[PDB]
């Protein structure tokens, strides 16, 4: 795989017009404040498309 | 079930609660695909499998 190209996975908010948003901070699926959890209620939100 | 002979079940005609299964800590692995776990509360579908 090539992994240089990356898209975010979700966020609590989807995209206005243009809009722009580059901050990798942890994915926050549920009622866990995630303080670096991964993997349960909490994830990296960066995927290569490798 | 041993898997080459896998388990299969009908699940319909019931609501399917997906919350208390993305909340069940005691998996070791909980993953989904073309769809949100987070989603799968709002969907509906004619059947599923266990």
């Amino acid at each position: 795989g090539n992994y240089n190209y990356l898209y975010r996975l979700f966020r609590k908010s989807n995209l206005k017009p243009f809009e722009r948003d580059i901050s990798t901070e942890i994915y926050q699926a549920g009622s866990t404040p995630c303080n670096g959890v991964k993997g349960f209620n909490c994830y990296f939100p960066l995927q290569s498309y490798g | 079930a041993s898997v080459y002979a896998w388990n299969r079940k009908r699940i319909s005609n019931c609501v399917a609660d997906y919350s208390v299964l993305y909340n069940s800590a005691s998996f070791s692995t909980f993953k989904c695909y073309g769809v949100s776990p987070t989603k799968l509360n709002d969907l509906c579908f004619t059947n599923v499998y266990a």
